């Protein structure tokens, strides 16, 4: 019966998820290539970019969506101009079709920037649009159908990304970039097959508008007031709120500027440590790392959920919240710290050895030192990942009416995408001329290690911050 | 982010 509905919705986020997963796992690597001529620090920066773009353009994507258009018309438009960009980049990476796009330190600036921006802004509005369809085309039924619904969604998005990240990586790293990156193009355009085919046999509603409109109007025309202006006393208790929410994510800001750091600046390390070799030449693909923290976030999660949580409850002593979001904010102190050691041991280590290595096209002068070290690195971002996130959104869920979904994802994105953009501008700041930690793709003459450590450092400051105004709430 | 898979859920205990 629904079956069709549903499948569909399930089929088009695994494709969605791997392409968006295959194009940022190898970004970096790309760009610091042949045809373009683009930095280490460049190259992060933009990933970091397009991440926050893709994170910071869903809440305007759920109310382009809502307050106009539509869902299921939102969700086409939006697979349509992801598609557009999943023809700008196989285009980009082909020799042969290069020269008609760039022919005669960034060769082909306008075209990578308008694909990413493209990408973005379908991502954006297919990840903020798709779930609510999906509990639409299930709710009829009952809690229990749209529980077994989302155990499919949860398992669906986690083997799309786990796919993605081990065979499109590893082909984009070692067979080839062209091949590699129709593989995404071919995934978008299966989706957009499906969901087109599959508009007839789905179940859509008409345009409700979101509460966004209603926040805007409400700060437009402003403790603020009840029952004196045009709007209502439930309307202005949800804003106070969403008042009372926002904290806690400008709080999470530099937490999710850290965790965005996983395969803009850690794949770049990556890179330039020693990558162990695979075949008779294919070395590792370094979204391997990212792809083994997933797994061990799949193994860790039900593991957590079904030992720690039920025992804990029995005997007490359970954690609030907030706890929670301190205890993850710390293991990404841990992180940058190790991160910023590694990277200081590679730099020193580095000045007397050194060995040449070929990753894709571009030869990288790695140091001695082994890939295996960083592990620790992306096993605390993981960790700090299950004790924060989840615990932001169940804090956040907890302070709001039951009537307001869909806006606490929304401006959880929001403000991922904020971090996610405060990071490309710290990197940017330190790597002016003034400062000069990044003012030398070799990043031996540059100074990652100090860009670890002011990471930690304002990690640091905030958690302080954060527990110091959470003593007296609480 | 990788956990934006479970969050999708998060209200329905995914
Ligand atoms: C690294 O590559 C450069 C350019 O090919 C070469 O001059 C240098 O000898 C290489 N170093 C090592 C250690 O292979």
């Amino acid at each position: 019966g629904r079956r069709a509905a549903c499948g569909a919705v399930l089929l088009t986020e695994l494709l969605e998820r791997a392409a968006f997963y295959g194009i940022t796992s190898n970004l970096v690597l790309f760009l610091n290539g042949a045809p373009f001529c683009w930095e280490g620090a460049q190259a992060s920066e933009a990933l970091l970019l397009f991440m926050g773009l893709t994170y910071l353009g869903s809440p305007f994507g759920g109310w382009l969506a809502d307050a106009r258009l539509g869902r299921a018309r939102a969700i086409l438009l939006s697979l349509a101009l992801y598609l557009l960009g999943m023809l700008a980049f196989p285009l980009l990476a082909a020799p042969a079709t290069r020269a008609a796009l760039c022919g005669s330190a960034r060769c082909c600036s306008p075209a990578t920037f308008a694909g990413l921006v493209l990408v973005g802004l379908g991502v954006a509005t297919v990840k903020a649009n798709i779930t609510p369809f999906g509990a639409d085309q299930v709710k009829d039924r009952g809690p229990e159908a749209t529980r077994r619904f989302f155990n499919w969604f949860y398992w669906s998005i986690n083997l799309g990304a786990i796919l993605s990240l081990g065979g499109i990586a590893y082909i984009q790293q070692n067979v080839s970039f062209v091949t590699g990156y129709a593989i995404p193009t071919v995934c978008v355009g299966l989706a957009f097959v499906v969901f087109l085919c599959g508009q007839s046999v789905f179940i859509t509603k008409p345009p409700d508008g979101s509460a966004f409109t209603d926040m805007f109007k409400i700060l437009t025309y402003s403790c603020k007031m009840s029952h004196g202006g045009p709007f209502t006393e439930e309307k202005v208790e949800d804003v106070k709120a969403l008042v009372k929410i926002v904290p806690v994510f400008l709080a999470l800001i530099p937490y999710w500027t850290v965790y965005f750091q996983m395969q803009t600046t850690y794949v770049l390390q990556s890179l330039h440590l020693r990558i162990p070799e695979i075949s008779n030449p294919h070395t590792l693909p370094a979204a391997w790392l990212t792809m083994f923290d997933a797994v061990l976030i799949l193994l860790l999660i039900p593991l957590k959920d079904k030992l720690v949580d039920p025992i804990l409850r029995r005997h007490g002593l359970l954690p609030s919240s907030l706890k929670r979001i301190a205890v993850g904010m710390f293991f990404v102190m841990c992180s940058a710290f190790a991160a910023g050691i590694l990277e200081s041991k590679r730099l020193n280590l580095v000045k007397e050895k050194t060995i040449n290595q070929t990753i894709g096209n571009v030869v990288y002068h790695a140091a001695d030192l082994s890939l295996w070290w960083q592990v620790p690195q992306y096993l605390l971002i993981g960790i700090s990942e299950i004790f924060a996130s989840i615990a932001g959104l169940e804090f956040a869920y907890s302070a709001a009416p039951k009537s307001m979904q869909s806006a606490i994802m929304g401006l959880f994105f929001f403000f991922s995408g904020v971090g996610s953009f405060v990071g490309s501008g710290l990197l940017a700041l330190v790597s002016i001329k003034a400062i000069g930690w990044m003012s030398s793709g070799n990043i031996n003459g540059c100074y990652l290690n100090y860009y670890f450590f002011l990471l930690a450092a304002i990690q640091g400051a905030t958690l302080l911050l954060f527990l110091i105004i959470s003593v007296k709430y609480d | 982010m990788l956990s934006e898979g479970y969050l999708s859920g998060l209200e329905y205990w995914n």
